[PDB]
């Protein structure tokens, strides 16, 4: 689905 | 540089890999995208985690824009020290 972000 | 690199494996295929029982948290490999092209994705462990490596026009890499780097294996290096922001710290590269 979808990939994973380092937050802000 | 060519031992965390899967190169072209799917998704699919390095979740299947990564989610062996064998492997520890923060095991990891390095592949093509296969969503967007030219990029890469850095695949860790539990579950799996796909974080998209982007490239610069100039030419360095980053998952987040606050921390870049010159090559792949510049931000293999760092990640395996300091998290930063991903999941885990990326202790083991994935068996073959
Ligand atoms: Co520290």
């Amino acid at each position: 689905p979808q990939y994973e972000e380092i937050p802000i | 540089a060519e031992e965390w690199y899967f190169g072209k494996i799917t998704r699919r295929e390095s979740e299947r890999l990564l989610l062996n029982p064998e492997n520890p948290r923060g095991t990891f490999l390095v592949r093509e995208s296969e969503t967007t092209k030219g990029a890469y994705c850095l695949s860790v462990s539990l579950n799996v985690a796909h974080y998209k490596i982007r490239k610069l026009d100039s030419g360095g890499f980053y998952i987040t824009s606050r921390t870049q780097f010159s090559s792949l294996q510049q931000l293999v290096a760092y990640y395996s020290k300091h998290a930063d922001g991903l999941c885990h710290r990326l202790t083991n590269v994935c068996p073959t």
